[PDB]
């Protein structure tokens, strides 16, 4: 919760920095990606199909997003 | 929940590899109808199965 | 969910590497214990 311009995206920059290190245990290392929504609606039903293709391979993985 | 699932056919049954998983998810839509199809026809080669209803 | 994510990590993946360059012997014993920092360890014998 912040303006809309404080460093939203810096937040989760961060985190996976210690992912490569070692200061994360390996119980937490997950997987850091960036859910775009607008990337699901590419091109000129269908979107429902897309968005459960996505929100799949993060659950048998065990991911944050 | 899933434990169970897995003692309960290879107990019974006599046979862990007749389960079968049916992730309610994908199957949202409005022409669920006539198409699961699926678990009909996967039942009828086999009567002696679990069906699971997965979310 | 951290079950399998925890052992697959950071108790089978250490003892799998010591099988190779000899770690752990067929005919030892397998010492598991926690290090200073916190986490899962496997307190090999030999070196590589
Ligand atoms: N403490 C920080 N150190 C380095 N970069 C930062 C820091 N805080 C914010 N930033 C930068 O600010 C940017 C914020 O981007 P974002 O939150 O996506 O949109 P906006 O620029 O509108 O806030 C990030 O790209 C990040 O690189």
């Amino acid at each position: 919760v912040g303006e809309p311009g404080v460093g939203k995206t810096a937040i989760a920059e961060g985190l996976a920095n210690r992912i490569v290190k070692g200061d994360i245990p390996s119980s937490l290392q997950k997987k850091v990606y960036s859910l775009d929504i607008g990337s699901l609606l590419a091109g000129a039903g269908e979107f429902e199909e897309r968005l459960k293709a996505v929100l799949k391979e993060l659950k048998e993985a065990q991911a944050i997003v | 929940k899933t434990l169970c699932v897995k003692e309960l056919a290879a107990f019974l049954f006599n046979d862990p590899g007749a389960i079968v998983r049916i992730d309610m998810s994908e199957y949202m839509e409005k022409h669920a109808v006539s198409r699961l199809g699926q678990l009909t026809e996967a039942v009828r080669r086999r009567p002696y199965t679990v069906v699971l209803f997965d979310e | 969910r951290p079950l399998n994510r925890l052992i697959q990590h950071a108790l089978l993946t250490q003892l799998s590497r010591l099988l190779l360059d000899g770690g752990v012997r067929p005919g030892e014993i397998a010492k598991v214990t926690v290090d200073q920092e916190g986490e899962i360890i496997v307190i090999r014998n030999h070196g590589i």
